[PDB]
């Protein structure tokens, strides 16, 4: 019945990411800083080249040009545990940063799997409310997803009872509590307000009415 | 009573001839610190001014008449003195030494004076207008920059930035811990150990360079080697409380 | 009841002052080292913000934070345990201080940054996830929250585990007295059983000897002469005292490279428990998650999240 | 021998017992064998003065960072050091839980944070506009009418793309 206004919000959004990504310097702000993490930690990884780390200088030629070898060997020693413990302090960041990409990319496996190629049940998995679907867009040393979900916006307050005694015998909806407008009651799912006629084909007996907490009596059509 | 005014960005050269492009390289040396007093002199009626870790000397000669620097340490006959002299468009220096009087002074009343020499070893020869002359020496080097921006104003400084490319290298090797010009409105300033971030364009050019110390923020931007900081919280640095002076506690008297 | 960590202590050790305070010949030989030092920093103010997103996105997946009516018509279920109790001066339930009294400085180098969210803060959300759960069931988290009776939450809330929704509807006083039983045994099992919050004593006490451990290294020789940086000042001549301070320096900073490194193991392994509890939250508070064995030993009904100290309680 | 100072961070060398930190009155009996307190740690905590019997605490002298609260200067320029997690007294100014706040006004009205600064406190610019610090509140504070047999289900609604 509004598949027009869905194309008109799904564009909008569209046009929403533009601004986004132009206004804001922060909207990809996740893959931005991995691949910031990355740029400084190659780029200190350069920098303890210059890192005398101990040693009278960062030149290996300049050493054993200065002093002669039985010393130079010790300092180039010195020098080169240091790098050595600096590439292995890279290394073991680099495990643990991609240990986190590794959850990141698992994360974004199942979210294509359940939710580009199905539609997640996990809340809060594919972005605030209930989803729809997603779109990979491949960013470098990344993904984007554009997650279309669903969100409710303008309530209405009505009055509500878990079931109903027509003849006697208890009605409960399949899906969806009872409502009312203020005179008629109605049956409607819990996002969309869609009142429907209150019939046996939408309820089913179970039980008395005197055992059902905040039953009200009403009238239900015969069909 | 010389009058104090802002210096504002003034006092920024290139440290070394590397070229660097569109890279915001930090670096730490004897810098005139940002927003400091600077100490107007004028010609009424020439001290000795103390040359610190470096000397910062800027002038606005349009008739050229400030064009001589004494420099030294003792200046008793017995030490070399820098002597600049720009004439005919030439820059001479030379190291010798003369023998000074009660009031040594250059013939200036309202629109030069030298002796024999003792001990000679260093000799070389080469308003609309502010010509800028950093002096300082680092590893026995004297250096000097130069910069001459065309301006139409005489009352202060103006409020923008502009570098200061070097000329000669002076291997004196000499330390220096006094100097005194010789002779309308000129500045003196100081150099410290300060500590910028400098920002070169794409030509190589330093468009706008900022201190470190100077405000929280520059302290921000120093810290991250950026000049656009957006939102949020940044730590900078730590800061210590010292101990007042000490506490040093034992027995004593005990019985007798 | 199920016990899962989610922040933990945002220590962020300054390596400056941890190795070399008030030492000049220390501070003239780290130097040397530079970016390491630095590097350290950096990592772990990352880890101290990163509590704090796994504490936003725990607790803070809820808009506003809404407020219990002082009336509680509940239908039969008694909620005045983990609902907070204006009389105390904190609004922590009576729960949620069992928790606290049941898990048990900051200035050798190792000054611990304050949570963003502090304690009463913390509480807050949780009272806001809980009255959301209670008052407008789930859709708190999936848009605007909506008004929805208890009773009414299990017409949904029974049909997530196939389970007819009259189960409640005929069965309503037994099911609240067996809630509010339950609930009692919890009760009484924090007060004398310690290993229900085991994993979170757990996380806590590995805190505790990391920091422990950390500190104590600085008593460690680490082969030096010693581990006292003044009295290698006062009593070597320069010569030697530059070596062992330079033995100081890498065996300190070995150990502080050490503690960062298995706490960003921790980190991650904190930040899988927070992801977790996150999904858990979001599929099972704030909705009713279908995972099996995911929320407790059997089919699940819904969470209520309930702040313990560096951690959260379902 | 020399005098004793109380609340002031000062170095300190009882009975060979150096380092540094701040002296406070403590509340913690020792036995007459027992000289010197310690913690958990193997850290110097509490130590009698050996002239009179009094027992003294042993604290941090003030450690923390200094952070460096400003908004972009897209929008302003004005600065706001936090010194963290110290007592105003040794360093307008509006004393915080997580430390010492420099140059911005305690707000008695709460609003949505902006710039986190800890334990609840964060800075923001506009209300001239300045830097501000305040406790923070987390979205407007609601109360959601919970009913006996009431609902609010949503008649409209809205299909964003994150
Ligand atoms: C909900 O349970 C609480 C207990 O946590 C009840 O409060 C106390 O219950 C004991 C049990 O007999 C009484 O002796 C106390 O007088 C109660 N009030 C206190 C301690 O302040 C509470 O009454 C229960 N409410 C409902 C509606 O069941
Ligand atoms: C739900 O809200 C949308 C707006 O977000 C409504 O769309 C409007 O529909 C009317 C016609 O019924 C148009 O005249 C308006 O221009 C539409 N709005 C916009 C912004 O274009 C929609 O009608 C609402 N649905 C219900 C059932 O109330
Ligand atoms: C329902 O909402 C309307 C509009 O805000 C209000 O006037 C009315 O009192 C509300 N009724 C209830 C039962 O809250
Ligand atoms: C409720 O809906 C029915 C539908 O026929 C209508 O007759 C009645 O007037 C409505 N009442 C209110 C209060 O909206
Ligand atoms: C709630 O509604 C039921 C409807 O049957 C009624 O019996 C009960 O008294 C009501 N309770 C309150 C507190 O309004
Ligand atoms: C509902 O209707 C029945 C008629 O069979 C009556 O006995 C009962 O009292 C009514 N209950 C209410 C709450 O109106
Ligand atoms: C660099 O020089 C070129 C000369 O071709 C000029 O076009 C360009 O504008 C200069 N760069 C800047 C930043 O002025
Ligand atoms: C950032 O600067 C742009 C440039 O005009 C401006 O349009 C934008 O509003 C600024 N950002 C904010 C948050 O005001
Ligand atoms: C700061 O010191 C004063 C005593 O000078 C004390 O009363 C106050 O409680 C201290 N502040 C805090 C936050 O403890």
């Amino acid at each position: 019945e509004n598949q027009k206004l869905i194309a008109n919000q799904f564009n909008s959004a569209i046009g929403k990411i533009q601004d986004s990504l132009s206004s804001t310097a922060s909207a990809l702000g996740k893959l931005q800083n991995v691949v910031n993490q990355n740029a400084q930690a190659l780029n200190t990884l350069v920098k303890q080249l210059s890192s005398n780390f101990g040693a009278i200088s960062s030149v290996l030629n300049d050493i054993l040009s200065r002093l002669d070898p039985p010393e130079a060997e010790v300092q180039i020693d010195r020098l080169i545990t240091g790098r050595l413990q600096s590439l292995q302090t890279y290394v073991t960041q680099q495990l643990i940063r991609a240990a986190e990409i590794r959850a990141s990319a698992n994360l974004a496996a199942t979210k294509m799997s359940e939710c580009v190629l199905g539609q997640s049940k996990r809340v809060d998995f594919c972005g605030k409310g209930y989803h729809l679907m997603s779109f990979p867009q491949s960013a470098p040393h990344g993904v984007v997803f554009l997650h279309v979900t669903y969100v409710p916006a303008q309530e209405k307050n009505f009055t509500t009872a878990p079931a109903i005694c027509h003849d006697g015998k208890a009605h409960f909806p399949r899906e969806g509590v009872f409502v009312s407008n203020g005179t008629h009651w109605f049956v409607t799912q819990r996002n969309f307000y869609e009142p429907q006629i209150i019939t046996t084909d939408n309820t089913f007996v179970s039980g008395n009415c005197d055992v059902v907490i905040g039953i009200v009596n009403n009238t239900v059509y015969d069909p | 009573p010389p009058a104090y005014t802002n210096s504002f960005t003034r006092g920024v050269y290139y440290p070394d001839k590397v070229f660097r492009s569109s890279v915001l390289h930090s670096t730490q040396d004897l810098f005139l610190p940002f927003f400091s007093n600077v100490t107007w002199f004028h010609a009424i009626h020439n001290p000795v001014l103390p040359f610190n870790d470096g000397v910062y000397f800027a002038s606005t000669e349009k008739s050229n008449i400030i064009r001589g620097w004494i420099f030294g340490t003792t200046l008793d006959s017995k030490t070399q003195s820098l002597l600049i002299v720009n004439n005919a468009t030439n820059v001479v220096i030379k190291v010798c030494e003369f023998q000074f009087c009660n009031d040594p002074f250059l013939d200036v009343y309202y629109h030069g004076v030298y002796s024999s020499a003792n001990n000679c070893t260093f000799e070389y020869v080469s308003f609309k207008n502010l010509r800028e002359f950093v002096f300082k020496n680092i590893d026995g080097y004297f250096k000097i920059y130069s910069k001459h921006t065309p301006i139409n104003l005489v009352r202060d400084l103006p409020q923008g930035f502009s570098a200061l490319e070097p000329l000669v290298d002076l291997p004196i090797g000499i330390n220096i811990t006094r100097f005194q010009t010789l002779l309308a409105a000129y500045y003196v300033g100081y150099l410290q150990p300060r500590t910028f971030l400098l920002k070169y364009n794409e030509n190589g050019t330093i468009t706008d360079a900022v201190d470190c110390a100077l405000d929280p923020l520059s302290e921000t931007k120093c810290t991250l080697k950026s000049f656009t900081v957006e939102k949020g919280i940044y730590q900078t640095s730590n800061f210590r409380v010292q101990p007042t002076e000490s506490i040093v506690r034992f027995p004593n008297i005990t019985n007798l | 009841t199920e016990i899962l960590p989610v922040s933990m202590t945002k220590t962020s050790v300054d390596c400056t002052m941890y190795i070399c305070g008030d030492s000049t010949e220390c501070s003239n030989l780290l130097l040397q080292y530079g970016s390491f030092c630095t590097q350290l920093n950096r990592a772990l103010t990352g880890i101290a913000v990163e509590q704090d997103k796994n504490t936003q996105e725990v607790f803070a997946q809820v808009k506003q934070i809404y407020k219990t009516p002082p009336i509680k018509d509940f239908g039969g279920f008694n909620f005045s345990q983990i609902l907070p109790d204006p009389s105390k001066p904190s609004k922590r339930s009576f729960i949620e201080d069992l928790l606290f009294n049941k898990v048990t400085q900051k200035f050798n180098g190792l000054t611990v940054l304050p949570p963003l969210l502090t304690d009463e803060m913390i509480a807050q959300y949780t009272s806001a996830l809980l009255a959301g759960t209670i008052t407008s069931g789930w859709t708190f988290g999936a848009g605007a929250a909506l008004q929805i009776p208890f009773a009414m939450q299990m017409a949904y809330r029974f049909n997530g585990i196939g389970v007819t929704q009259n189960v409640l509807y005929e069965n309503q006083k037994l099911i609240a007295n067996q809630f509010n039983s339950a609930i009692g045994k919890i009760q009484d099992s924090l007060s004398s059983t310690a290993s229900a919050l085991g994993k979170l004593q757990n996380v806590v006490n590995q805190n505790a000897q990391a920091l422990n451990t950390l500190v104590k290294q600085l008593s460690s020789n680490f082969g030096a002469i010693s581990s006292v940086l003044n009295d290698i000042l006062s009593r070597l001549d320069p010569p030697e005292a530059e070596v062992q301070i330079d033995r100081l320096i890498t065996g300190r900073l070995q150990s502080l490279q050490t503690y960062v490194t298995q706490q960003l193991i921790r980190a991650a392994e904190i930040r899988a428990s927070a992801n977790l509890a996150a999904t858990k939250m979001s599929e099972c508070v704030l909705g009713q998650s279908k995972r099996v064995d995911f929320c407790g030993k059997g089919y699940h009904l819904m969470s209520f999240p309930q702040s313990a100290p560096h951690g959260v309680v379902f | 021998s020399t005098n004793l100072v109380k609340n002031k961070c000062v170095n300190f060398n009882f009975n060979g017992l150096t380092g540094t930190g701040v002296l406070t009155e403590s509340n913690k009996k020792f036995l007459p064998f027992q000289q010197f307190g310690r913690d958990i740690a193997d850290t110097t905590d509490a130590v009698r003065d050996p002239q009179t019997l009094e027992i003294l605490d042993i604290t941090p002298c003030s450690f923390g960072g200094v952070s460096v609260i400003t908004p972009g200067t897209n929008t302003s320029n004005q600065v706001a050091v936090l010194y963290q997690g110290v007592n105003c007294t040794e360093v307008n100014v509006f004393q915080t839980r997580a430390g010492c706040l420099i140059g911005a006004e305690h707000v008695n009205n709460s609003y949505e944070c902006d710039i986190p600064i800890g334990a609840g406190i964060c800075a923001s610019y506009q209300t001239s506009q300045s830097i501000i610090a305040y406790t923070m509140s987390l979205g407007a504070e609601n109360s959601v009418a919970y009913s006996n047999n009431s609902i609010a289900i949503p008649t409209n609604f809205t299909i964003s793309v994150t």
